[PDB]
RNA sequence: AAAAA
RNA sequence: AAAAA
RNA sequence: AAAAA
């Protein structure tokens, strides 16, 4: 006897989702306990072929993982690096060896790398449940954000606004904007795109 | 002992965002569409808190002040035993925002609970003498609790209003004596003269705007504040925040904010029914 | 004691049947800087609660290697009280702000989280009986609000007993004047208690009636708490 | 302000010794070869601290509690004019365990006080309209300081004990008038009704343990309190720690607590005298 | 209201003008262990200030990157009241204390220093009014004792209005007295405000005579600072 | 002053001789977490005293390189004393909490254990003249109970004066009406004194008396020191 | 709770400083070249804190100290009905020394205050029985606020001396009745019989040394201060500092002092004006 | 004139042992002054040969020493290595790239190895009055304690369980165990050794 | 690492 | 990481 | 880095 109980339902922390003895893989929105599986999360009860997921409409921070592209605040200029904000619970931190490409020198102590108030476009090079994330400005369009604006939005809202297979980015790209991991996007005269990326947010869960 | 120390102070605001929030100063207009000498929605919802003897909860903006009063039968101090008590205390909740810790009130809401209360004091809006009972013995004592649930920029302004409208809605009650209150009897309501409002005033580079939000506030030089009653004598005055200002914007602001006070008085005057 | 408590008809000083729940009210969101928030009004009883974390906790030394540290404070504003009440924390919210903390601790999925605090800062702005409850279940709801991953959520309620009756969801005077207040919170899902307390005094077979009665409206909130998280997506 | 959080907490027993601790709770015996419903090793010796009015130094195995009382004369609380008053204290001394530290009271000092307030106060043991004196004018204020020295595991449990028995222990002096009270002269002692006791159960995986030890405490998902008093009406709960409890543990828990009950109560009045 | 402020001869309770301040009298390097200190008396209110620093703030977390972190404690001896004051800090005192340092801080080149604190501590050993400017003038003195930079010094007076009149430099009289008390101080060099409260009640044209009168006074001030510094290399 | 200190024969209002010691009692290892610990009876004081560490001291910027903290803590139950003493720390237990612990620097042999603190509680349990001593002497039993290196062991007692007669060991009775109270500890094998402090008043030739009887009375009580230790190995 | 810690204490004097400190005082004399027996400059400016009722700022070398006192009507204590109160009070301002913080007196601020109070209340200097109004009911509180405002060395022989200069310097005002003081007449002085002094030797090796100095307070082993009034009665006595001192030394000290004493008053007398 | 005052006596802090010039190596439970001898702690009067020494009869800490085998008790799991409780005033410190042979690995963060209650049976490979003492798992029937109990004792009470020339060690596991440096031993079918164990701390005196 | 000086 | 036990 | 909402 193996079963699911819901369709593409709103759901809610508690909230028996299936029973059975299901092969799924983990998920901080579920909650196996013996053979019942359960929602942690006010979310969207969502089926893939034999699996399951609940698919998070709450939160606001961003769990990082290896290999996410991020756009990050900087917070503090430490000596040998950098610390960066990724609306994360933990602070990422940029090691002045990365960006520069080789070590620290005697003669330097300057900012016009990176300072307090910057944006950065980086990827996660390291983290785990050990250490707080590790960043790298290495791949191509990455470092300093000179140019552009940022919108900040739910981290959880991140794949609607990409859209199965970057269709809704495909929507907004049309008419006005890059899309990070992390619940940020960076972007002619003033048009507003924003009010529309807003929209989205709080409607995510209609058509 | 203690000491008052610069702030480190989290809010690091982008670069970025700053350039944005003023580019449509030149137009006269802000990051919301509003113009410079505009105050946010104001809402102001009376008897909220339904043991408070009167309450208000005051949203402006994000900004969001509940105030409430008790009224307690009390010794006059005996150097002013013709006169009734106001006791004035505010909390930056740490609800409010995320670096506000739970604490005793630390000298941002000490400084809050001074200004307005020398604005109402020193308005004349509540006459102390008003408050006495049996004069030399026993008088009122108005207990004004203001607890600021949400910080969205200007909270001084939010807890001025949230005080004036809890004070105007302050249901008083029968005195027994054989001295007793009984609640069932509401005898009045706390006689005031008047409205009172504060008006804060922030310097952004060449600008001056009026009802900073949290953004605004990050970016600004300083701020004043200037209060008025509705025959526009100014109340108080004080400037905050660790930025100099000229003469000439002091000067400037108290034009500016006294044709804002009109405006707001008359709108406050709505919320209460006077 | 002073007060008749269960009157000749049968009912309460309010009018309310034994078994019958005071109206619930409940808004989720209702501060734009917290993380999550919520207002819970059980009759006349009205927390708000608000959410910030999970974020790192910066004297590291009081964080925990596998665990989010949770940080719970219980208030209640000087007017939320018949007389005023001093807004200094008594001895009573400093128990109570440790048994709301412990009662949060067995539903929020902590180990989510080394190394965080997720903080939880409940105001009681009327107090009329059971703002502990009401409190704890503002919490659960804004940490719900906030997207933080727990095992349930959190419904109570206080049985007890007035003029030798066992009652469901006391008030102010059945309080006072009682002669029991039992105060039991779950996560009802999982049949798990994470609040149980008594004050007065009750037989063993009275304990076990309203402990029974208690299960009864725990669910009738459970319901309304869910319905209520679902309700701006219906 | 203040708030409650989650200790980070040192006492981090050994993987290896857990599953030696409830090894022998499959034959209902425990580490110390008793059953898994027996209390440790009591003993009570009252008048142990002399200038006290009454005292008990209460040893549960490794755990020991010194109570006293003083006893002063009081303006009645106006709300309560025929009635005296009790005021029970616990401090956790930083003698009685190497991570309790020197300050006012924490959350579970304070808790431990008002868990034992209740339940004297809730059981009726001590009638405060016996401790009147002149009603309206004058009572007795029994101050209840509870002192742990060494935290052995279940403080609770012996703060009960150690209160009641420092009660049944309380010398009460004539009062003389003109009021004073002549300490030369004792009177009578303080009238109790009955003793109390608080029963702690601790939830370990699928057992549940009558008055846990240090390390029992250590691994125990839960504890949950109930006070008897000698018809075993039940006169206060408390569930504390952060684990949940089932209902049907719940039910289990006051079952086995009462049972206990019984015996515990008649070893204190064995100890007291009565 | 009871005493005459103005008197028939146009004259106040102490026999000055309107325009006419208290007299002045500064001490520089009064202490030995401070790295800079000075005493101000205006008229009969004297404080000493002592400055330390700039020196590593050891709570480093507390510390600012690209800035100095001023630390400043405004403080009334018991003795320096009519009445005895409480040595415990009140409401004023850190209401006065976070004014003060706000005034300081547009002055101190803070930004040549890193992750320092520099401690000002001002003790106010005789109160007749005004003693908020007093003491923030010997900070500002005391900064320079301490040869720690500084955009320019500090020069301030209270202005305000008794029986009707604008006055320049209240006296206690005046202060508890009067219909208005409005302490402005300034970088006069710079034109620069850097403290400005009002209590009491002013018409818009009155509050801008009176700020006109300030700024004469300050001036007058700023004049004798800056020759109390000059004179012990004089 | 009231009563008569010394009696028409000569003695006491215990019945004591003017160089009679009230009784010794001392337990050791009466705590059971405690890695020292000691129960000191003189007459009706009675202190009880824990030994913790050594142990690396968390807040390490308080440590000391080369030496172990002492951490001292004088304190007396509320019950301890005729009338009831609040259990909020009064001055003289603060003065009193350093005056114990300077005394025990002077014995400890700190220097073995760099970067750690060894803490030392000390509560009154009944005060009745010279619990400061009592204390101070449990502490240093407990810090020998806990195998903390010393120097030498602390004996300690207050000499005074009494109707103008030179008294060993003060009573409560001769401690409040008495004309001099004066408190002595040593480490008596190194001829060392480590505490001493007077309250009252002497002539140079008396203080010099009663300075030279003290030193009777500490080496009785150093050799009862001695055998207490000694007792649970013999 | 609180608790006493060894300081970790700033103040590493040079190893070759050390040496040169003593270096001469083979030939009895000192860094500054003054005799092991003499203390430094003193000066005395009574009536220095305008609104205080006495006052005085006492320079010994570089430390600095302003005593100042306050008299109130009180209620006597019940337990002394026929005395008026003497409160002492010192605190260590953040302003006398680099490392001195602002907070609530710590306990070296306490210890001051508690010393000196002694040695005021037994030296039977102040009589609080001639501080009766009206026995029983009103006597005089005489608030002795003590500010150490530079830390040179030996600032408890300093507060010793503002203190009993303050005393001698305090007004005492008529008290009029219906009771009030007024103070535009001053009827009296603070009645002293005579004053007190405090005698602070340091411990430096083999040597003794009269009023020690900031770098001489570093290297001692430790201080003991001997109290005298003027017929040379000891009147108060307290070793400080973190090592002992022999019998011997202890002796010796007290000879040293005394000595010192008789001079150390005469020129306080002259400062006085008695 | 150079003597000794006492046999095998039970002995006291302050307490006279020796006069005269001795040439004797420091000890923490004797003080040395001038040409006078002390005892420092409660203990017990031993002479060997010429020289003489303090057997220490009471403490509960250990004071390490290099090369001391050691039980410790994993207290914290950091990010390159873990904190242990080795029953002295100092916790001591394991780095990871020790007890795997190599450096640490970004996709690593794993307690597999030891977590927070495990025993770890290790050597001080660093230790001084500078610096808190560094571990080392290398020699053999070193690392994690998987199997056995662990029973804890005064370290001072060491000497006498292993028993001159490992006899009193012969005498319990020929009835019955591993005896560390620290006051704790690593060990048929609940045969209960420990209730002999603490009879001999509580004896140590005697035969 | 409360209110007015 | 106030005063005297 | 005291008591009962």
């Amino acid at each position: 006897q193996e079963i699911v109980l819901q369709p593409r339902s709103i759901v809610v922390p508690g909230e028996l989702l299936a029973e059975g003895e299901f092969q799924i893989p983990w998920s901080p929105y579920i909650l196996k306990i013996n053979s019942k599986y359960y929602s942690t999360v006010v979310g969207l009860f969502d089926v893939k072929d034999t699996q399951f997921e609940v698919i998070p409409l709450e939160g606001s921070f961003y769990y990082p993982k290896i290999n996410d592209i991020v756009i990050g605040l900087v917070e503090d200029v430490e000596i040998y690096g950098w610390v960066v904000d990724i609306k994360a619970p933990y602070k990422a931190y940029l090691p002045a060896s990365n960006l520069l490409g080789r070590s620290i020198n005697v003669g330097e102590d300057l900012r016009r790398y990176l300072d307090v108030g910057d944006y950065v476009i980086a990827r996660i090079e390291n983290f785990d449940r050990s250490i707080d994330p590790v960043l790298s400005v290495k791949g191509k369009d990455l470092g300093r954000v000179s140019n552009g604006i940022v919108i900040d939005i739910m981290p959880v809202k991140v794949p609607r606004v990409i859209g199965k297979n970057k269709s809704m980015y495909e929507t907004l790209t049309s008419k006005s904007i890059f899309v990070a991991n992390n619940g940020r996007i960076w972007a002619f005269s003033e048009e507003i795109l924003i009010e529309a990326i807003r929209k989205i947010e709080n409607e995510s869960h209609i058509k | 002992g203690h000491m008052s120390s610069t702030p480190s102070n989290q809010n690091i605001i982008p670069i970025i965002k700053k350039e944005s929030i003023v580019s449509l100063f030149e137009k006269g207009i802000r990051q919301d569409g509003r113009k410079l000498t505009d105050y946010r929605p104001l809402s102001i919802t009376l008897d909220y808190a339904k043991k408070a003897d009167g309450s208000a909860l005051v949203k402006l903006g994000t900004t969001m002040v509940l105030a409430g009063t008790k009224l307690e039968i009390d010794k006059p101090y005996e150097d002013t035993p013709n006169q009734g008590n106001l006791i004035v205390n505010v909390e930056l909740l740490p609800l409010a925002y995320e670096t506000f810790e739970p604490g005793p009130p630390d000298e941002n809401a000490i400084e809050l609970a001074r200004v307005v209360d020398r604005s109402l004091r020193d308005s004349k809006a509540l006459d102390l003498t008003k408050l006495v009972i049996e004069p030399g013995k026993s008088v009122w004592t108005v207990w004004l609790d203001v607890y600021v649930l949400d910080y969205g920029g200007n909270v001084l302004d939010a807890c001025t209003l949230a005080s004036v409208a809890a004070l105007y809605n302050t249901k008083v009650y029968k005195v027994e004596q054989h001295i007793s209150v009984n609640k069932n009897e509401v005898v009045g309501k706390l006689p005031l003269n008047y409205p009172v409002v504060t008006i804060s005033v922030a310097k952004v580079d060449k600008y001056l705007v009026v009802d900073p939000d949290l953004d605004e506030e990050s970016i600004m030089d300083a701020k004043i504040s200037f209060s008025y009653t509705p025959d526009l004598k100014i109340v108080g005055i004080q400037k905050s925040g660790k930025g100099s200002m000229s003469l000439q914007d002091i000067d400037q602001a108290e034009n500016t904010a006294r044709s804002t006070a009109v405006k707001l008085l008359e709108e406050l005057k709505k919320h209460l029914g006077i | 004691e002073r007060p008749k408590l269960i009157l000749d008809d049968g009912k309460r000083t309010d009018g309310r049947k034994p078994d019958e729940l005071r109206s619930i009210k409940i808004e989720l969101g209702v501060l734009k800087n917290a993380d999550g928030s919520a207002i819970f009004e059980m009759g006349n009883t009205k927390a708000i609660a608000a959410v910030y974390g999970p974020k790192e906790m910066h004297p590291r030394h009081l964080s925990l290697p596998d665990r989010a540290v949770l940080r719970v404070r219980y208030h209640m504003t000087p007017f939320s009280t018949d007389e005023r009440k001093n807004p200094a924390p008594s001895r009573r919210e400093i128990e109570l702000s440790k048994v709301i903390r412990e009662a949060l601790e067995s539903a929020v999925l902590v180990e989510l989280f080394p190394r965080t605090a997720i903080d939880v800062f409940t105001e009681i702005l009327q107090a009329d009986a059971g703002s502990r409850l009401v409190s704890l279940m503002a919490a659960s709801l804004a940490l719900a609000d906030a997207g933080i991953p727990m095992r349930d959520l959190i419904a109570g309620v206080a049985v007890g007993k007035a003029d030798g009756v066992i009652i469901l969801d006391l008030n102010e005077t059945e309080a006072m004047w009682g002669e029991a207040d039992m105060p039991i919170a779950m996560m009802p899902s999982l049949n798990q208690v994470t609040l149980f307390q008594l004050n007065g005094s009750m037989t063993p077979d009275e304990f076990r009636q309203a402990f029974d009665l208690a299960v009864k409206g725990i669910n009738i909130i459970y319901n309304l708490e869910r319905e209520a998280l679902k309700s701006k997506y219906v």
